[PDB]
């Protein structure tokens, strides 16, 4: 899979914007940053989460 | 040796907030388990 | 029936759940619940706002180093 | 412990406090029991119904 990025749609807002749980969700990227074609929002709290989880399964020893 | 610090201390790096954004987006993409170690490296 | 719906429940004063926004007449929130926690607030009928996950995040971190060694 | 997000059942231990101070049942298992059932009635996305129900089932068995 090469992630061919998802495009940018815009008439009548079709972009969407609603917080998910925004871990362990796997909408094969298709994130926006603020402070299919579904897409949440990415804050920096489920940065911390999912690295945390990344990093706990990543070294099982 | 903790990890909780060094995002903040990125973030005190970084400075601009765009350029943070869009390292948000390149550690997610990675995050995501699709790149593999040279693209996370480089 | 036919109008006295609305006092057969009056006297038990709580049979239903399904819609009670008043709170005992029952016959931009997701983005003002979404700043505190995460979707556990949902389903319902700054430099301050960062600490309260801090502590959380120090302690999950605490709690993961001590059971992996 | 758990492999993934630690703080979630700590989360999920809000989501049941101020889930059984605000309306007291309307009628302390069967409180998670009626949380499934009611999940299609709302216009909420699958993955979402899919969260919620796994999220119960950790707590059922």
């Amino acid at each position: 899979k090469v992630w061919k990025k998802q495009r940018l749609i815009n008439k009548k807002n079709q972009l969407y914007y609603e917080p998910l749980q925004k871990i362990g969700y796997q909408n094969n990227g298709n994130i926006q940053i603020i402070p299919d074609f579904k897409i949440t929002q990415i804050d920096e709290n489920s940065i911390k989460y999912d690295f945390f989880d990344k990093i706990y399964k990543s070294k099982m020893v | 040796n903790e990890e909780v610090t060094f995002f903040e201390k990125a973030k005190r790096y970084i400075g601009n907030k765009h350029l943070y954004t869009e390292f948000l987006k390149i550690l997610n993409l990675y995050s995501q388990d699709i790149l593999d170690l040279d693209d996370l490296v480089e | 029936q036919s109008g006295s719906f609305l006092c057969c429940d009056t006297c038990p004063k709580s049979f239903h759940f399904l819609c009670l926004d008043p709170p005992i007449d029952p016959n931009k929130k997701i983005e003002s619940n979404f700043i505190k926690q995460n979707n556990n607030v949902k389903i319902f009928a700054t430099q301050i706002d960062e600490n309260s996950i801090k502590y959380d995040f120090f302690d999950k971190i605490y709690k993961s180093k001590m059971v992996q060694k | 412990e758990s492999p993934g997000s630690q703080s979630q059942l700590s989360e999920y231990c809000a989501g049941l406090k101020l889930y059984f101070d605000k309306c007291l049942g309307n009628m302390l298992l069967r409180l998670i029991s009626v949380l499934p059932e009611l999940i299609s009635s709302t216009t909420m996305d699958l993955q979402s119904c899919q969260l919620l129900i796994k999220q119960t089932e950790d707590f059922l068995v």
